[PDB]
């Protein structure tokens, strides 16, 4: 579901940007 | 990680998904613009 | 569900500056932010 991917994409950003 | 950020860029990102704009960035000062105005 | 490119690059660059800057208001943040990144175009 779009809600769970977009959690997962900014997830993932963040601990890129970390 | 500042409580709030993951869910405040959730919302963003939702919409980006859901609504496929072609420039992300305006999107978001749109998307931020109009949340900074409905609080 | 098409993954527009860009989306986590941009995510990241706000990430990285709210974390340099620990702004209190994260949303006046951003609109500050977009709107900058949309003028240094």
């Amino acid at each position: 579901q779009i809600e769970y991917l977009a959690k997962q994409i900014v997830d993932n950003a963040i601990q890129q940007a970390k | 990680i500042p409580p709030g950020l993951t869910e405040l860029l959730q919302g963003y990102t939702v919409e980006v998904l859901r609504q496929q704009p072609p420039d992300l960035v305006e999107f978001a000062v749109e998307y931020f613009t109009r949340l900074r105005e409905a609080r």
